[PDB]
RNA sequence: UGAGAAAAGCCUUCUCUAGCGAUC
């Protein structure tokens, strides 16, 4: 129940202690953001799944990158890339994976999935999603132009 | 009501005999020094197949290293050794059951509690030694058996 | 098609436009089909487990649903010209109880005039014979319906209402039938 | 124990990989639930590739190779694709591994733990491949196992009975349709015109008639003429005529007059298709049964085969039971139904129709098991019926 | 409850919905005769019956002619009937021997009594 | 005389699910007709008030004698999958296509070509059933046609029956699944005594990791054959 | 060869069924003719079928085939309807015949090994 | 048997299966 989520908070919890050291990030707002992302682990970490949870953490954890790269130019802070965004790029690796394996014939995941490799993600990661999609989606000819195209 | 048996006679036993040895009867043989195939055919003038239970075979495991020529005896390539899924070891019981089911088989002891319970099973002859011989007890066609 | 179409004259129409699976992908179902149904048609088409037929076969079936259409736009028009009919003979009953159950009414009894010498109650309990002369010797209760009640009226209401206002209906309809049978003025005003 | 197992279906390949299980004990009742489970065997089995089949002709192509344990294009083109080049492939058929590994270097083992592996996805296999495919897995083995097994026994589409039963079935009840129809037809236009009942002795003659005279009122010089070559016989259509202008009948309304109009030119269109529909069971017993259809007829052949449910069914009845199946109609005593040249005398009749129905055991016989079916059988049974019937009526 | 009111109106699915029908004094009368059908015939011997009480599961129908018994197998259509009891009061021999046997039951209580 | 054409009668429920009773001056066992108005091999049939039902000859089919002698269980029960060994025409089959329903699906073996042609004309009015016209002895040659399934039956009359249900079993049985064999005594040894026979097949079962539970003879409509009944590996309780 | 008549006994066996068939014919166990073949299948009183490949009509006999797998019954087929004519004791050739069940009959030791034969035959 | 026996409406405590969840 409640276990799996507490690891993934106490994961959760180094990067939002060192931007309350950035600065950029005040105490009262750290805790709104453990508060609504305990609330949005409780919904995938369920017995019964349903895929718009899913969606909703990539979308809450996409929205506070972008709040974090606005406030960062502002700031002037470029230190501490790899401790904070590097570890919520990893975490949305994981969500999309799992979100992938459970609902394999959604193209529209896949391409959601491409389309956040290319923005965030390294292009290794983002060759390995190609060989995932063309493994099991190799009779849509569409889906090799996109692989040539890339 | 089995279709085998026309009253009291069992008529699908037939010149093949497939037998059901217990443990004791192995130990007697070899005290009075008698083969165990060759004997059973003295008696019947037939060919005889001697069958081995699991059961039966772990007792004579139990026993230890002072019966270790029994179970030599028992492992032989002429013998008919057939399976049984029981959780235990007790063997009466084991034969009891095969001789319910099916009515082919002759069973071989020198237990008497074992073969006073044979007999209120109607169709099934019972083997057992006496003397220096081997006899037969509820068999019509007995032929070659001691004369008494 | 069978599961997914239940109108039977839709299903002929269907039939009578394509003959084969092969041509449903190419041709156009908007007329006779909505569109957001004729969709899962066209999609069904290639995932069929159905056998080829022959060229005789498919003309055929082609033949006997043209029949089947053709029953179905003259049975309308002979219900038409059952509905003028009433309008002309009867016109205060077809008001009353309807052109179906009227001409229902009118046919049990044989005419018209024999339908008038009967009385209100009787006119309620006319379609049920059965359960009336069952009860009556059984001494059991007496049904209470009829004919009556397939009539607009009595569908409307609710069940437990349906008692009484069948003998309401009856007794207003046999009114309306002696004064059609003997009037000899057409109009519908007492029947409104 | 990681390796790639090759599990073939109906719907197409597909190619999964196996991470760990507990091997010895795998047949043992708590480890066993590692494969039951579908919760514990995702965890331990992956799906890397999945290859579905184009069509029914090409999954009908892979499935002949599967059998024969040869190894398809389609199979080598997934194989080559989706597997690095050390490698164990875990196969159902010892002779397709075989194959493989001289195609390809892969090694090949058939027994052991991908035995139970192999037990597991197919246990699970909708699951894995669920939205993958558009045909469901459940309707692709239902439409493989038949073309599967019609290539075997070389099946015939044409020489199937199954139009027959249903064509004899819907003339009888078309014949009932149409006489009803027509009684009431000729009711509603003896209010009219009484004398026309007398004169025509035929339903079908009647609606016709009764479609081309609307009213007697009108019914004059060049329509005479016209009504004298629909009648067979211009003499009646004569009296017609002086039937109309001297007649009881009653003027009936304008209204009347479209409603029964459209009702009889219903019962000539509804007339039309049973000559049509009879037409069809005529060529359609030719390319079933034409030996049987020449010796008895088309009409009396598809009725016998209709009493028996098939041809099949009717070929094993031994010759006196087919006399059975026509006792009730008297299709074999009732000769003029079947035609043929002389005549049987009282005496002789019964023995007759025992001489005919061997004669029909047998050309069924000939028609149902026969490589290309053909009529001179049929021809030779019939002249051999005419001998004997020339036999008793002369009495050589 | 209301469910479970459903469920005992049919057989359930796995014969396929078979209802209970309406009994009444035409119905009952015939599965009183089919129960004592040992009786009829003093040649034929039969079973005891699976319960002693009536199903409550059961339908009513009639065989289907078949073409191939025609003179095997069949019954004209003047000698059959709506209903099983009215075929035990149409056939002779059935009647014969019951007003036998019933007589004789009479004409020894009749002895028992006096 | 008989059940002749034209009598009134009365069906009611058998003790095994999909399986009726015809009531009457004789009773009859009898499936419900899933093609209403044909016959397959000329058995005689029962219009109830849209219903209809069709006998079942016991001398003609042995699974009809083992249910007329008093066998236990036969676990052919509707929406089941059935995995049939040995179909030849398709006499029996047609009876299985019944109880199964339209939910269940029944599996059709045949190596002959003569019979082979007789299933799929069967087939062609029970989507039910799907005809596999293979050798039974190469279970390898059709797996891609058939999936896991409930029950197996098999008839084939070989003196190798055991070993082909005990490949076909670890193929497509499911676990906890069941199967029903006959065993014709003369076929896999007419030297043995038949109930020797009888024994020595069910010893063979044991060794293939197969439990047999029942058996019984079907003595007044066949000589010297035997049904068993059992279950392939049993779920722990 | 005709393909459909499958199971052609060699010269060695055929002897032995046209001796075993002439042995029948006198214990009055011996069933003649296609109609009379057909007869004992339905009724379930049959041993084998031996029938002739060198009908003009190989398709009259055809229907036996059928109805032997039914009641799992061997079949085989001979060269001659001449050669089968005589060992059925008619002066007319015939294209079937079939071998009765007899209770207690002592052509059963020579029955049951043409019967053995027959299956090998099949493979 | 003997908080007699019988029938209705409310809370309390608990038992079985069956999917579902474990693929990052
Ligand atoms: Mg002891
Ligand atoms: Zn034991």
């Amino acid at each position: 129940m409640a276990e799996i989520i507490q690891e993934r908070i106490e994961d959760r919890l180094p990067e939002l202690e060192q931007l309350e050291r950035i600065g950029l990030f005040s105490h009262a707002e750290i805790k709104a953001i453990i508060k609504k992302a305990s609330d949005l682990e409780y919904k995938i970490q369920r017995r019964t799944l349903f895929k718009e949870d899913f969606i909703n953490y990539v979308q809450y954890e996409i929205n506070l990158l972008e709040l974090i790269q606005r406030r960062r130019t502002r700031i002037g802070y470029s230190f501490k890339k790899d401790e904070i965004e590097n570890s919520i790029v990893h975490r949305v690796q994981g969500v999309f994976q799992r979100a992938s394996a459970k609902w394999k014939d959604d193209v529209q995941l896949w391409l959601s999935y491409v389309a956040f490799c290319k923005k965030w993600a390294t292009k290794t990661r983002l060759s390995k999603v190609f060989s995932a999609m063309l493994a099991i989606h190799s009779n849509k000819p569409a889906l090799w132009i996109m692989a040539a195209k890339w | 009501h089995p279709s085998c048996l026309f009253f009291q006679y069992n008529t699908q036993l037939g010149p093949p005999y497939h037998i059901l040895v217990d443990t004791n009867f192995i130990n007697f043989s070899i005290k009075a020094k008698l083969d165990l195939v060759q004997s059973m055919m003295d008696c019947l003038y037939a060919k005889c197949i001697p069958c081995i239970t699991d059961c039966v075979m772990a007792e004579i495991e139990k026993l230890g290293q002072k019966y270790r020529v029994a179970l030599r005896i028992a492992k032989d390539p002429r013998f008919e050794r057939l399976p049984c899924t029981h959780k235990g070891t007790y063997a009466d019981d084991c034969l009891v059951q095969r001789v319910t089911q099916h009515k082919c088989y002759i069973v071989a002891t020198v237990d008497r509690d074992l073969k006073r319970r044979i007999r209120k099973i109607p169709g099934v002859p019972i083997m057992y030694i006496s003397n220096h011989r081997y006899n037969i007890e509820r068999m019509p066609d007995d032929y070659g058996a001691p004369r008494f | 098609l069978g599961k997914i179409i239940s109108d039977n004259l839709t299903y002929c129409k269907c039939l009578q436009k394509v003959g084969d699976r092969k041509n449903y992908a190419s041709a156009k179902l908007s007329e006779l089909l909505p569109e957001e149904v004729e969709a899962e048609v066209k999609a069904a088409a290639e995932i069929s487990m159905g056998t080829e037929v022959s060229e005789e076969d498919i003309c055929n079936i082609l033949h006997l649903c043209t029949q089947v259409i053709e029953i179905s736009e003259y049975r309308t028009q002979l219900y038409e010209y059952l509905q003028n009919r009433m309008m002309a003979i009867a016109p205060n009953v077809t008001v009353m109880v309807g052109e179906l159950v009227g001409a229902r009414l009118i046919a049990h009894a044989g005419s018209l005039l024999n339908l008038a010498k009967h009385a209100a109650s009787t006119v309620q309990i006319l379609g049920a014979e059965k359960a009336l002369f069952r009860a009556l010797k059984s001494r059991r209760d007496t049904p209470k319906y009829g004919l009556i009640y397939h009539a607009s009226l009595v569908g409307q209401t609710s069940p437990k209402h349906k008692g009484k206002i069948s003998r309401m209906l009856a007794a207003k309809t046999v009114l309306a039938i002696r004064y059609d049978a003997f009037g000899e003025d057409s109009s519908s005003a007492m029947g409104v | 124990v990681l390796l790639h197992v090759l599990f073939e279906h109906a719907v197409g390949y597909a190619l999964l990989a196996l991470k760990e299980v507990e091997e010895i004990s795998l047949l043992q009742p708590q480890v066993e639930e590692s494969v039951l489970n579908l919760g514990k065997f995702h965890s331990i089995v992956r799906l890397v590739a999945f290859c579905p089949f184009a069509s029914s002709q090409v999954a009908l192509e892979n499935a002949n190779a599967v059998s024969e344990g040869v190894v398809h294009e389609d199979l080598r083109l997934l194989l080559e694709t989706h597997l690095p080049s050390k490698v164990l492939l875990g196969v159902g058929d010892p002779k397709i591994g075989a194959a493989i590994q001289e195609e390809l270097g892969y090694n090949c083992q058939t027994g052991g733990v991908i035995a139970e592996i192999l037990r597991g996805v197919r246990l699970h296999f909708h699951n894995l491949v669920k939205g993958l495919t558009d045909l469901s897995a459940c309707k692709a083995q239902l439409g493989l196992g038949h073309s599967y097994s019609r290539a075997k026994v070389k099946f015939n589409v044409n020489r199937v009975d199954n139009m027959i039963i249903q064509s004899i079935s819907l003339l009888d009840q078309l014949d009932k349709d149409i006489n009803t129809f027509s009684m009431r037809v000729r009711e509603w236009y003896g209010y009219h015109f009484p004398e026309l009942v007398k004169i025509i002795n035929d339903n079908a003659t009647y609606c016709r008639l009764a479609q081309f005279i609307g009213n007697r009122r009108e019914l004059n010089e060049d329509k005479l003429e016209k009504l004298e070559e629909l009648t067979m016989d211009g003499a009646k259509a004569k009296a017609i005529l002086d039937a109309s202008r001297s007649s009881m009948g009653m003027d009936i309304s304008a209204i009347d007059l479209i409603n029964i109009e459209s009702f009889s030119s219903r019962v000539v269109s509804l007339s039309e298709y049973r000559q049509s529909l009879h037409t069809y069971l005529r060529s359609k017993m030719s390319q079933v049964a034409p030996s049987l259809s020449a010796l008895i007829g088309e009409a009396v052949g598809a009725r016998l085969i209709a009493h028996a449910g098939s041809l099949t069914n009717l070929a094993k009845y031994p010759a006196s039971t087919v006399q059975i199946l026509g006792a009730e109609k008297a299709l074999f005593r009732a000769l003029k139904h079947s035609t043929f040249i002389g005549r049987a005398a009282a005496k002789n009749k019964g023995r007759i129709s025992r001489y005919l129905a061997n004669k029909c055991s047998i050309a069924s016989r000939i028609d149902c098991f026969s490589e290309v079916p053909t009529s001179v059988f049929g021809e030779k049974l019939r002249e051999q019926v005419e001998e004997r019937l020339s036999f008793y009526e002369t009495g050589e | 409850k209301k469910r479970r009111k459903e469920r005992q109106k049919t057989a359930g699915d796995g014969w396929f919905g078979m209802k209970a029908p309406e009994m009444t004094n035409e119905l009952k009368n015939d599965l009183k005769a089919l129960k004592m059908r040992a009786s009829m015939d003093p040649k034929r011997f039969y079973k005891k019956n699976d319960r002693d009480g009536f199903p409550k599961y059961f339908q009513i129908g009639t065989i289907v002619d078949n073409p191939a018994d025609f003179y095997h197998s069949r019954i004209p259509k003047k000698q059959r009937k709506r209903t099983i009891v009215e075929e035990l009061l149409a056939d002779s021999e059935f009647r014969r021997y019951n007003r036998r046997k019933y007589s004789e039951i009479m004409a020894e209580k009749a002895a028992n009594a006096a | 005389r008989g059940n002749q054409s034209g009598k009134n009668v009365m069906v009611e429920p058998h003790r095994h699910e999909g399986v009726f009773i015809c009531r009457g001056k004789e009773d009859a066992l009898v499936t419900k007709n899933l093609v209403p108005g044909e016959s397959v091999y000329g058995e005689k049939r029962v219009s109830i008030s849209k219903i209809e039902y069709r006998a079942w000859n016991p001398f003609r089919s042995k699974l009809a004698a083992a249910i007329l002698g008093g066998v236990d269980q036969i676990h052919i029960k509707p929406g089941a999958k059935v995995l049939y060994l040995g179909a030849a025409s398709g006499t029996t089959v047609s009876h299985v296509s019944d109880i199964v329903g339209p939910d269940g699906l029944v599996y059709a073996v045949e190596f002959s070509h003569r019979s082979g042609r007789d299933l799929i004309n069967l087939a062609k009015k029970r989507t039910n059933i799907i005809p596999v016209i293979e050798d039974a002895r190469h279970p390898h040659k059709y797996r891609m046609l058939i999936a896991m399934v409930d029950v197996i039956f098999a008839d084939v009359a070989q003196p190798d029956q055991t070993r082909i249900v005990a490949l076909n079993a670890h193929t497509f049985l499911r676990n906890g699944g069941h199967f029903v064999i006959s065993i014709k005594a003369n076929c896999i040894d007419s030297t043995a005594s038949a109930e020797a026979v009888f024994a020595s097949e069910v010893k063979k079962m044991q060794q293939e990791n197969m439990k047999p539970q029942e058996q019984l003879t079907l003595e007044p409509y066949e000589r010297d054959h035997a049904v068993v009944v059992g279950v392939y590996r049993p779920p722990p309780k | 060869v005709n393909p459909k008549a499958y199971p052609l006994a060699d010269a060695h066996l055929t002897k032995k069924l046209l001796d075993l068939v002439q042995q029948s014919c006198n214990y009055k166990q011996l069933r003649k003719g296609a109609n009379e073949a057909t007869k004992t299948l339905n009724r379930g009183i049959s041993e084998f079928i031996v029938m002739a490949a060198d009908a003009e009509p190989l398709e009259i006999i055809l229907h036996l085939p059928l109805l032997c797998e039914d009641k799992n019954v061997p079949y085989v087929f001979v060269r001659s309807k001449q050669a089968l004519g005589r060992a059925c004791g008619v002066s007319r050739p015939v294209i079937a015949c079939s071998v009765t069940i007899k209770e207690g009959s002592q052509l059963k030791q020579q029955i049951q090994s043409i019967q053995q034969s027959i299956e090998r035959l099949l493979v």
